[PDB]
RNA sequence: AAUAUAAUAGUGAUAUUAUAUUC
RNA sequence: AAUAUAAUAGUGAUAUUAUAUUC
RNA sequence: AAUAUAAUAGUGAUAUUAUAUUC
RNA sequence: AAUAUAAUAGUGAUAUUAUAUUC
């Protein structure tokens, strides 16, 4: 191995013992940082005694990475190597393993969940602590809960024997300041929150470092928005009929923004706690109403779909949707708004057909990619978007574009509800850094709005000389916005430039004080008579809250063969294991093909049991006969019922 | 107020009044129900609007009557010789017990019998100890939903969880079970709720049991 | 993965519990035959139960390589993956993490000390056994006197459970025989060794598994 | 369906707690061992099964007991067998015992076998029910059993052990002249047992008396 | 043949008897 | 999934439904 | 079920949606 | 320190060297 200078120069205030904050671009190599830290902290001991590493990845790919990278590395200098995620952590002893390996690596929510447990009896136990993107060292997230530990026995009297903490980011950031001096604050409070004395960058080598990570050159592309909405103008009829349909059973703004979306929810949920003696009837006209919200929210989808894409991608973004409609069953109402809109469909796909309507935004992106590619050919891009509709919709425009043939795209979203051929890879967004892959010269950001740190990172992507960042938007605000977050960055720099030239007696003094306030302000009756869980969409009677038991605090089940007989259930399109918990199916609602979402049905332990989500239903007291709704099941106040395997 | 009950059965609380409603039998089954009214002064009345359920359980006495005369006639014979009679009635039935179509290998397309959607293909289906059949992939796991089993039995190595319909439009026919077997946890699937289309030739036909259907069955092989 | 017909075909013995020499040309992609296997061992047992794996690498390169790709493999699944090697072996609960750990990759001597040394107590703790380069289990090699313990156990009067035992090689050798019928006997008796009852090879997939090994040609210049 | 207080007596059981169940003669302590047995048997996952044993003093007790658990049982898919004098002798009482998920036995049998060698561990059970347990002290069969339990919990011998549930109508508290003693009596008898939980009833007391009444005793000197 | 309980004698281990059970 | 019985069409093997049972 | 980020609404604790991640 | 392979000398057990590997 032959580690770059900087690479030492940003190891060594580690190496000294001393907690620090290691901020350097990405793509540096923190991994060989990394290396040469523990290599060292192991390596430091006297013979009676050992050290105990833990390294904190936030996601599984970066474990896996880590993890295989320190195996191979420090087998040979006989210091075991091991690692317990989400999958691993069930049913084991992590107490022992922890203690029979030298260097862990670990999720943080595993150690949370295991401090909180108290298997895990202290921090004292590790020697050496690392996180992996340490600016997510804040607010709730797992990093600041371990945190939250650690400085909890510092300040408190066990006068316990604490770990080095070493934090890795590319990005302290700013935050909200406005200024230097708020930057400052923000910074020092995450020093705090690290308990770190250092913040390590790159001085002395620089002329080294910027041989290595290349800063791209980021453009700014202000364009038009589309001049004439003919779909616009015929959809808001439907939206508007939709909603005077609505206007026939209520008995009591812009289309195309958010604040339509807001209002839509905000009636979708007022709609469900509409109540009339006939049960049946109001069954009938919540499940209109919900209907009508849903095609109403689908339409205002397309309509900013269309907007950010070509015609053709919203009508066949509505053209999916009432094809799944259609795949549900025949409900009177589906079958009225789907033939109201079949009625409109050939006016529609005339309207999408032609040239002349296409997107100034969508012209001047082929634009770009059209002299990049003519430029340099083996051109690599990748192109970020709001949403994986604009996903699915720009890979059919790219391919659907008889200019864009020499393109090769690909796909890269999340999982939940050069030498290859992909020229281009279309992406939504990924979390931190991630896994280094191919290098791309080019980026396209469409109408994309970050932070600061993500600005930061981005640029791992463009390491190579003569990488371009375009960022193509017909807001105007988000040029501001971006704007805004450069300033923020010199902010950044200029203020962690500021606190290098403090003592590090004083800063520590002011850290302490920082810790202890934070301590301060984080150190600082339920109902028990029965209720009702209704259905959002049918109000069909579900559950009683005498049958809802609660597994771990967290997840809660129904008890009894009476509630077997309110849903029907379909395996699971994504199986996933969580916890002790394994997904096996789906459940529905089964009152008339209602189908409305309830929950899950999985395997714990011994038993098959369904679960239920809160977030689905409406909450009727049986007294009052007031109708509720609620966030989740911690909002939900009434006595919980742990549950019991022998019940 | 009963159905029926299979020959005698446990012993039941003694009814000096027993009632047959629209009730047609064998003789078997008459002098069985007799043990109900064991007591002296039970009545036994058949009711029916026919003309010839009457006339049924008449022929049935004299059935009874022909049954106790024979058995009169039996036992008068000599034990060896009533062992040689049966020694050759047992030889002539196990002669005539001692006295395979070939299976189509063409796939075929399992379609449901009421919405004609297509449900299972032939190569994805797997037979379980010569009797029960599955299907493999995941999808299949599209095609149907499941309620919770209303009334969940054990039979041999399976266990009853589910039962799973159609999931096209609301078809909901009833395409089988959701079972527990061993490790697996596989839907089972009667071909009675079913119709084969060959798409070859494009005939569609009906069948009502399993082995009265000829084609390649694969065995069930965990290691798959 | 996208598994060649061959490589199922060389491990269905195998994932039939049948104790089996897999004897296949180098290059073919053992170590997704591997996989394959220990796979659908550790995926076999019902709730209550769960199984043991031991692959055994006579190289370090070879024990980093096998260590490394099943941990990337198996650690989605749920089994802890780890290794025990020359380096830390000393100074460690050899036994604990055995028994905390689902698949465990040794060179054969750390096994071979630890079962003389009573840390192992038995080799019941296994459900399973790989033995990588298998015509390596013969004489004195580390490998042969694990599976002298083995048939010790087998072969004793007061015998636990043991493991299945798979071998891969290329090779299992004639050794010095000088016509079939030695070269029989050479065979029967490193089958006996590893207690194999069955050696898979390819034969029904042959053409495939020759559009992938081609054999070189050979020239011999005097 | 149960009384409320045979659930709770049950509970503590439930949980895989050793307990010492202490209730009035003719509360029903039968279906008290049924639910314990149920919930025992049901709790084990696929790939393994537990082994209940039942203990009964006496012939007619066994004899009942054997029937009532053979007629419930049945059903669930657990095999129940039992063992007395009249049997035990020239039989397989190993292969009895394995091939057997609930075990009815006097106590005689099980230290005859357990000294014999026939039956090596109590780790075979994985349940064991004592009839009247307060008869586990000084040299009775039940003592018997129970010292070969606490030989092997408290040598090196590392085997699994079976939970441990007695069922009494009274503890007893010996020659003990004050509550003092008694406590220590009683302690002694939990020892004896290995139970950490004494069972009675407390919440559902006023249903219980509903059920078993305490009779009118008269001196006549 | 073993075990339990009660009475009695003995400082006690125990001993006698009565009663019951088990193998 | 198998088995038995009854009614019903067929000369019959069978077939449909009903009823019951077993694995 | 939890967490983070972004936009939107609100003076704000928050709320909605979008995106991603974890257990 | 142990193990394997090859060449060699010897009828063989083995022995020398070469080579590789492991603890
Ligand atoms: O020493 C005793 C014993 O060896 C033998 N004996 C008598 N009954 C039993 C028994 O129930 N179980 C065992 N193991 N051994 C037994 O008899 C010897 C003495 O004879 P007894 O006269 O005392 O016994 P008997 O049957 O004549 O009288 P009883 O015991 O019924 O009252
Ligand atoms: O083909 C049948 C069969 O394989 C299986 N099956 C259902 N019940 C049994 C049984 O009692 N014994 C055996 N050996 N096999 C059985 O199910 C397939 C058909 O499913 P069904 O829908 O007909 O079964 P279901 O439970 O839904 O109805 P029912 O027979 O109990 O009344
Ligand atoms: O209330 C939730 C929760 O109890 C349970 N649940 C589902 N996924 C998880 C998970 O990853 N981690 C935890 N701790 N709990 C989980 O399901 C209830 C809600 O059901 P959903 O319909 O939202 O779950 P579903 O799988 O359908 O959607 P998603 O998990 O993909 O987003
Ligand atoms: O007798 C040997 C042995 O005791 C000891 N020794 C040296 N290396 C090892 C080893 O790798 N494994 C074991 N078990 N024992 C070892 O040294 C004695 C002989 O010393 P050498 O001069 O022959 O060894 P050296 O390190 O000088 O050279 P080399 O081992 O590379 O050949
Ligand atoms: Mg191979
Ligand atoms: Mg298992
Ligand atoms: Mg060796
Ligand atoms: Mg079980
Ligand atoms: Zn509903
Ligand atoms: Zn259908």
């Amino acid at each position: 191995f032959k580690p770059r200078n900087y690479q030492l120069e940003l190891a060594l205030p580690a190496m000294k013992g001393k907690n620090t904050i290691i901020c350097a671009p990405t793509g540096c190599g923190k991994t060989f940082v990394s290396l040469l830290i523990c290599e060292h902290h192991l390596k430091k001991f006297p013979q009676g005694q050992k050290g105990k590493v833990v390294f904190f990845a936030n996601q599984i790919p970066v474990y896996e990475q880590q993890k295989s990278v320190f195996s191979k590395y420090f087998e040979r200098h006989g210091y075991r190597v091991t690692g317990i995620s989400g999958a691993t952590a069930e049913n084991v002893p992590v107490e022992q393993i922890v203690e029979n390996n030298d260097i862990i690596i670990l999720t943080p929510q595993i150690l949370v969940n295991n401090l909180k447990k108290g298997t895990i009896p202290s921090l004292s136990i590790f020697t050496l602590m690392i996180f992996d993107e340490c600016h997510n060292t804040s607010k709730q997230h797992p990093y600041n809960m371990i945190m939250f530990n650690y400085l909890d026995q510092k300040l408190g009297g066990s006068s316990g024997p604490l770990p080095q903490v070493i934090g890795l980011t590319a990005s302290v950031g700013v935050g909200d300041a406005k200024n230097t001096d708020e930057a400052l604050d923000y910074i020092c409070k995450l020093c705090a929150s690290l308990d770190a004395s250092v913040i390590a960058t790159v001085k002395h080598n620089l002329e080294e470092l910027e041989q290595v990570v290349y800063k791209p050159q980021k453009f700014f592309r202000k364009v038009e928005s589309r001049i004439s909405d003919k779909f616009k103008y015929i959809i808001a009829q439907l939206m508007r009929d939709t909603e005077s349909l609505a206007k026939r059973i209520c008995k009591d703004r812009e289309f195309g923004t958010q604040k339509y979306e807001q209002w839509i929810v905000t009636v979708q949920k007022a709609c469900m706690v509409f109540q009339m003696p006939d049960k049946d009837e109001e069954s009938r006209i919540c499940k209109a109403l919900f209907l009508y919200t849903s095609h109403l929210r689908k339409y205002n989808d397309a309509l900013i779909i269309s907007e950010h894409a070509r015609m053709k991608d919203a009508l066949d973004y509505l053209k999916d949707f009432f094809s799944n409609v259609r795949a549900a069953g025949f409900d009177e109402i589906e079958q009225d708004l789907t033939q109201r809109f079949e009625e409109k469909l050939q006016e529609l796909e005339s309207v999408s057909r032609d040239p002349s309507n296409e997107n100034p935004k969508l012209e001047d992106l082929c634009f770009i990619l059209q002299e990049e590619y003519h430029l340099n050919p083996e051109t690599i891009t990748i192109l970020f978007v709001k949403t994986r509709a604009l996903v699915d919709a720009l890979k059919n425009w790219i391919e659907g574009n008889p200019k864009l043939s020499f393109l090769k795209p690909g796909i890269l979203t999340g999982r939940g509800k050069a030498s290859g051929d992909h020229n281009i890879l279309i992406a939504t967004s990924v979390a931190d850094e991630g896994i280094d892959i191919a290098q791309c010269n080019l980026v396209i950001l469409y109408e994309y709005v970050g932070n600061v740190i993500k600005m930061i990172q981005t640029r791992g992507r463009g390491r190579a000389r003569g990488s371009k960042c375009f960022l193509l938007t017909s807001n105007a605000g988000v040029i501001e916005k971006e704007q805004i977050n450069m300033y923020k960055e010199k902010m950044m720099n200029d203020s962690i430039l500021r606190l290098q030239t403090w003592d590090e007696a004083v800063f520590r003094e002011k850290i302490l004080h920082i810790q202890t306030h934070e301590k301060f302000i984080r150190d600082s009756v339920p109902d028990k008579e029965n209720k009702k869980l209704l259905c959002r969409k049918c109000k069909a009677l579900a559950c009683y809250t005498a049958d809802v038991r609660v597994i771990e605090e967290c997840h809660y089940t129904v008890l009894g063969d009476a509630f077997k007989e309110c849903f029907v259930s379909r395996p699971h399109p994504k199986p996933k294991q969580f916890s002790s918990f394994e997904k096996r199916a789906k459940i529905f609602c089964a009152r008339q093909n209602c189908s409305h979402d309830w929950g899950i049905h999985v395997k714990y332990k011994t038993f098959e049991i369904p679960v239920i989500k809160i977030e689905s239903f409406v909450v009727e007291d049986i007294a009052t006969g007031v109708q509720t709704l609620y966030s989740k099941w911690k909002d939900f106040h009434f006595e919980k019922i742990p549950f019991d395997p022998a019940e | 107020i009963a159905t029926s009950v299979a020959d005698e059965g446990i012993d039941i609380a003694q009814c000096n009044l027993v009632i047959l409603y629209e009730y047609v039998g064998n003789v078997i089954k008459m002098i069985q129900t007799r043990g109900r009214g064991r007591a002296r002064g039970s009545k036994c009345f058949l009711l029916t609007s026919n003309a010839g359920v009457i006339e049924k359980e008449q022929i049935n006495m004299y059935k009874e009557k022909m049954m106790n005369d024979s058995i009169l006639r039996l036992q008068t014979w000599d034990e060896a010789v009533f062992r040689e009679k049966i020694l050759h009635i047992q030889t002539h039935e196990k002669f005539i017990r001692d006295s395979k179509p070939v299976p189509d290998k063409e796939n075929k397309k399992l379609l449901c019998r009421k919405c004609k959607a297509l449900a299972c293909y032939t190569a994805d289906v797997r037979v379980i100890e010569e009797c029960h059949y599955t299907v493999l992939g995941d999808a299949f796991k599209e095609c149907f939903v499941s309620r919770p089993h209303p009334k969940p039995k054990q039979f041999s190595s399976f266990e009853k969880r589910a039962k799973i319909f159609c999931a096209r439009q609301n078809c909901s026919h009833d395409w089988g079970i959701h079972v527990k077997y061993k490790t697996f946890e596989i839907p089972v699937i009667k071909i009675e709720s079913f119709v084969v289309e060959d798409i070859a030739t494009g005939v569609q036909t009906l069948y009502s049991k399993w082995k009265d259907f000829h084609f390649e069955k694969i065995p069930f092989d965990p290691a798959e």
